RNA sequence: UCAAAGUUUGAGCUC
RNA sequence: AGACGGACCAGAGCGAAAGCAUUUGCCAAGAAUGUUUUCAUUAAUCAAGAACGAAAGUCGGAGGUUCGAAGACGAUCAGAUACCGUCGUAGUUCCGACCAUAAACGAUGCCGACUGGCGAUGCGGCGGCGUUAUUCCCAUGACCCGCCGGGCAGCUUCCGGGAAACCAAAGUCUUUGGGUUCCGGGGGGAGUAUGGUUGCAAAGCUGAAACUUAAAGGAAUUGACGGAAGGGCACCACCAGGA
């Protein structure tokens, strides 16, 4: 990942980042998230440096590969924004999903029915998933999490800087993670592009849903 | 035990303020502790103006207003039921509600 | 008042959730279904079960319910997600970019790009939310 | 009788591979199942009911008396546990207390006073501990002095096997629960105390999940 | 007796003790 | 730990966080073992060797752990010195 | 007014070491302090500090390691006979095996064990372990 | 848009 | 004629503290800021000693509008020498003389250092597209976006502490010592007595003992009660009525 042009970012991907508005952070700024910021605009939005976003991504590749048995990855999102994403990722990687309503005390209460004991976690948003974090103290769990400038860095061990607010940049970051996990092991060649489209990972609004069913009919 | 942080008043840098005579009582309350209400209001409110509007000569001639500023004492306020009791936790929520009422 | 007990309700959700197809809206028919498939000792229990099972079948026939994972819904989600448009929204002929991302890329290696446009500055400083 | 285990830790232990619970303390893994400890040390282990204490909250119907059990457990080398349970009747209350203690057993670090020849007998340094009001300082003592302390601290530190130790106390020892929690923190922070011994960098051995990932998955889902 | 009267009553008392001692002088 | 004769007496030498130099306890359930995959530089595939970094729980719950890690990588040449 | 420079500095470092801070700036540079650091350094408890000379009371930057539980001070500077040295080092330290009491002497700045070798009593400055 | 509202065998409660 | 200077009036400012708000003029001062201004240790805290110190009270004048201790009477009420009312004295106002007491509360002594944020604000200072008046530019004024010092406050978190209530201080404590004053050691008896001192008086200050007594208190939990509020029900409640 370091000092290696092979795994480095591409001109298409750079255009993808900017199109989502990944560089485009939030309005408020935590004093811990300074390292990731480039500069301020007029209109007051901080621009995230996408190469270092890239670097954190390659660190994700290293970590996911290091987890040898892929079943024991867990991938959570309560809100709908990352709901299709965690599913598509579990589909490709062979992981165990948690789709909405993370039942509290799942990791601690043994007798409770859904007692899963994974070795790694991937959250989409800390505030909405505070309950996993409080369990993630009681159990020895490492954690990846998509975090904005506002996001607080309690108990998070590897935050990934993106525009986790936007729909596109979010689904996109999940697509790139699934790619890199596959490319870093002996599966895919870098010559071809991956067939799957990032809009496959996307979230569709019910109005767009009625628009599709209406266009079908 | 300390019931409230500000002692039901706003005396942090100052030290003394002028007392006021209650309207319903005459109870002496420190102006800074005392409740302050700026009530401007139509000499005719809503039901009356519809009735009184019949009594006006000119079609749609504007009424002047009644620019009050009231101060009440505490025991009168709860009796007149302007303010309700709140819980220990809700007490810190010192934001007033929006402008629905 | 004719209100359903938890033994009534749980039984109706189990009946519609396990055999949505067998069930229907009318009580007296889907009653025959309920008495056949399920051995309800009392006729009152049978009939109540059937009447809440019926009205609930109409609820589902009217539409999809929130707090329940229907297998049919799982299939439609797989279908909807496989729905793909002709082209991705990310593929664009021209991408707008701010002067800071222009200056930062020009200092970085990625100086010249074909489909970029360093757009105008947002004039008129009114971004802060009013105080009070 | 037969403990058919569910957990990951439980199944690796059950297959008789992981030789000691020190290997688990090395990795800070939560010891939820009691049958592991009954597997390893069940023979030498010894219990002591410290006291029966009747709390009672008032009701319209008199007050509901319900007893609160304190239970010391422990083999005389290294390991000790502390179970506390409140219940309406003693058999279930004591059993569940005993399980909770067994769950919570911890090791004690022991060193040498003065001259290093021989085996470690006393406490290393002046350790303290507290809970609520009560504070209890443990002190190093030379060999053969005995445990200079109250019946109670004396009684536990024996169970852990700490022959010589001076003690100092302060506050309302009458809160017994607090006295036990504080002397328990004292003897816990003994293995959390940073001696120059440990300046030597740690060798990171392989985690038992890494070694045995295919076993638990093959044995169960 | 509230401290209001303890303090005030002791004041009425002190007046009585001073007079009684004066007549003896 | 040993006396003049040289005997290791303690039954188990505990782990010590690599970031703070603080000995991680027997009941630190916020503790960790991050195993980092090693890469075949040209190929981009797993070699076999890992790169473990252990962290105390405390600095985690304070929140400066991810910066600490970024420092470890960039110090050990994992992250660009250019960055 | 500021009386004890050393007394402020050593608190500042203990409130750093509790927070695991990595390097520390201390604002008044004294010669006694400097001797003190060099004593702990030769014996390996900390790394290589560096001192910022201004034609003034200097500053000092300590790159801190993590082996220091506490580094304390004794004000007032008590005289210490060889009779009292054992009672001091008993009551003032964790154990008979480790930990040190550093006292400056006519002979020079040195540990108490070195004072035991050299047969030299003196004025207690402070301690660390 | 505030007039008021007092007591209760000595003859046995309780972990 | 004498009080009073509303509304503008803020979780704002200044003052050693009580406290300080109608216009204009005179007198001097000061915290804070900028400073490559002078001297070069001149400093911090303090028994003894001293200045100031709301209201009531007191002594003289001056003034006596309102209110209003005391007091009277009229009302309710078993009683009310009170709460309600009509009158109404001293006092309430100014000048000149005493006095030194309040929950005089942040119930938190003064200096000095260190360890998290976040937005807002007041002052002085600095920098920076553009709007907007001076209009015709400059350089000022009002906005606007920032940085700096200390300042009244606010929010915030497993920093850690603390019996808890809570505190970025009530932290840096059995890992106990940066400097220095004052002051407490079971409840009552009692801030009484006796002595001393001050004051016209009121009273202030210093300040004991006998004897009696096994408990007095704090925070927080669950009840029970509430002539405190919010929800909901009932013809042994009401409502509508009936024997
Ligand atoms: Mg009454
Ligand atoms: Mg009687
Ligand atoms: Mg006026
Ligand atoms: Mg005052
Ligand atoms: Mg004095
Ligand atoms: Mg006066
Ligand atoms: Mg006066
Ligand atoms: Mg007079
Ligand atoms: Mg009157
Ligand atoms: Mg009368
Ligand atoms: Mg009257
Ligand atoms: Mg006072
Ligand atoms: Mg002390
Ligand atoms: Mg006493
Ligand atoms: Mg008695
Ligand atoms: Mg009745
Ligand atoms: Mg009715
Ligand atoms: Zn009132």
């Amino acid at each position: 990942s370091g000092a290696l042009d092979v795994l480095q970012m591409k001109e298409e991907d750079v255009l993808k980042f900017l199109a989502a508005g990944t560089h485009l952070g939030g309005t408020n700024l935590d004093f811990q998230m300074e390292q990731y910021i480039y500069k301020r605009k007029s209109d007051g939005i901080y621009i995230i440096n996408l190469k270092r976003t890239w670097e954190k991504l390659l660190l994700a590749a290293r970590a996911i590969v290091a987890i040898e048995n892929p079943a024991d990855v867990s991938v959570i999102s309560s809100r709908n924004t990352g709901q299709r994403a965690v599913l598509k990722f579990a589909a490709a990687t062979g992981a165990t999903p948690i789709a909405g309503r993370f039942t509290p005390g799942t990791f601690t209460n043994q007798i409770q029915t859904a007692f899963r004991e994974p070795r790694l976690l991937v959250v989409t948003d800390p505030r909405a998933d505070h309950q996993p974090l409080t369990e993630a103290s009681y159990v020895n769990l490492p954690t990846i999490a998509l975090c904005n400038t506002d996001s607080p860095l309690r108990y998070v061990d590897i935050a990934i800087p993106c525009n986790n607010k936007g729909a596109h940049s979010v689904g996109l970051m999940w697509w790139m993670l699934a790619r890199e996990v596959l490319r870093m092991r002996g599966t895919i060649s870098r010559e071809h592009p991956w067939e799957v489209m990032p809009d496959l990972y996307f979230y569709r609004d019910p109005e767009e849903i009625e628009k599709e069913e209406q266009a079908a009919a | 035990t300390k019931k409230r942080r500000n002692n039901g008043r706003a005396k942090k840098g100052r030290g003394h303020v002028q007392p006021i005579r209650c309207t319903n009582c005459a109870r002496c309350v420190p102006k800074d502790k005392a409740i302050k209400k700026f009530v401007i209001r139509n000499i005719v409110e809503a039901a009356a103006v519809r009735d009184i509007s019949e009594a006006s000569v000119f079609d749609a001639y504007v009424l002047p207003k009644l620019y009050v500023k009231l101060h009440y004492c505490v025991s009168c306020a709860i009796h007149s039921k302007v303010v309700r009791n709140r819980s220990r936790e809700a007490r810190k929520d010192r934001t007033p509600p929006p402008r629905f009422r | 008042g004719r209100v359903r007990t938890k033994t009534v309700k749980k039984a109706a959700r189990v009946i519609i959730e396990k055999y949505y197809t067998r069930l229907g809206n009318d009580f007296h028919t889907n009653k025959r279904v309920c008495e056949e498939i399920a051995i309800i000792p009392s006729k009152k229990l049978r009939n109540k079960i059937a009447g809440y099972v019926t009205h609930l079948m109409k609820r589902i026939q009217r539409g999809p319910v929130r707090g329940i994972s229907i297998k049919l819904q799982e299939e439609e989600r797989e279908r909807r997600d496989n729905y793909v448009p002709e082209v991705s929204a990310l593929d664009q002929e021209i991408i707008e970019v701010d002067p800071d991302t222009k200056e930062m890329l020009k200092l970085l290696d990625f100086g010249s790009l074909s489909n970029l446009q360093v757009t105008q500055p947002t004039v008129g400083m009114n971004f802060k939310t009013p105080r009070g | 009788k037969e403990w058919l285990p569910v957990t990951k830790l439980g199944r690796l232990v059950k297959d008789m591979k992981i030789k000691s619970l020190e290997e688990i303390y090395l990795f800070s893994l939560p010891i939820k199942e009691s049958e592991i400890i009954d597997f390893f040390l069940g023979a030498s282990l010894k219990d002591e009911v410290l006291k029966i204490m009747p709390v009672q909250k008032q009701t319209r119907a008199g007050q509901r008396t319900r007893f609160k059990a304190f239970v010391a457990i422990g083999d005389y080398n290294g390991h000790v546990g502390l179970g506390v349970k409140c219940s309406k009747e003693v058999a279930t209350a004591i059993r569940g207390a005993i399980i909770l203690a067994k769950l919570s057993i911890v090791p004690v670090r022991r060193g040498y006073w003065g001259n290093k020849i021989g085996k470690p007998h006393t406490v290393p340094c002046k350790v303290t501990g507290r809970c609520g009001s009560v504070l209890v300082r443990l002190i190093p003592a030379p060999r053969g002095t005995g445990i200079v302390s109250a019946p109670v601290p004396k009684k536990l530190l024996m169970m852990a096997g700490i022959d010589d130790c001076y003690t100092s106390a302060r506050g309302c020892t009458a809160t017994l629960g607090n006295f036990a929690k504080a002397t328990f923190d004292a003897i816990s922070k003994t293995y959390s105390y940073l001696t120059p011994d440990l300046w030597k960098e740690t060798v990171f051995t392989k985690s038992p999940y890494q070694e045995f990932t295919d076993h638990l998955v093959k044995t169960h889902t | 007796m509230r401290a209001k009267w303890r303090k005030k009553r002791m004041r009425r008392l002190k007046r009585k003790r001073r007079k009684m001692r004066q007549r003896s002088k | 730990m040993q006396n003049d004769a040289g005997e290791f007496v303690d039954l188990y030498v505990p782990r010590k966080c690599s970031a703070s130099n603080r000995i991680i306890g027997a009941k630190d359930h916020a503790s960790i073992q991050m195993n980092v995959a090693e890469v075949d530089k040209v190929t981009g595939r797993f070699n076999g060797q890992f790169k473990t970094y252990a962290i105390c729980g405390a600095i985690r719950r304070m929140g400066e752990s991810d910066d600490s890690i970024l420092r470890l990588a960039k110090a050990d040449g994992i992250v660009s010195k250019n960055f | 007014v500021r009386m004890n420079v050393l007394a402020d500095a050593l608190k500042s470092i203990n409130n750093a070491e509790k927070r695991g801070k990595r390097q520390v700036l201390i604002r008044p540079c004294s010669k006694v302090i400097v001797r003190f650091l060099t004593v702990m350094m030769k014996h390996g408890y900390i790394g290589e500090f560096e001192i910022i000379d201004d034609h003034r009371a200097g500053k000092i930057v300590v790159n801190l390691t993590g082996r220091l539980n506490k580094c304390g001070v004794i004000s007032p500077r008590f005289d210490v006979q060889l009779k009292d040295l054992e009672k001091w080092q008993n009551n003032l330290l964790p154990s008979r095996q480790f930990g040190f009491i550093v006292l400056t002497t006519s002979a020079g700045i040195m540990d108490h064990e070195e004072a035991r070798r050299k047969h030299t009593g003196g004025k207690i400055l402070g301690f660390f372990f």
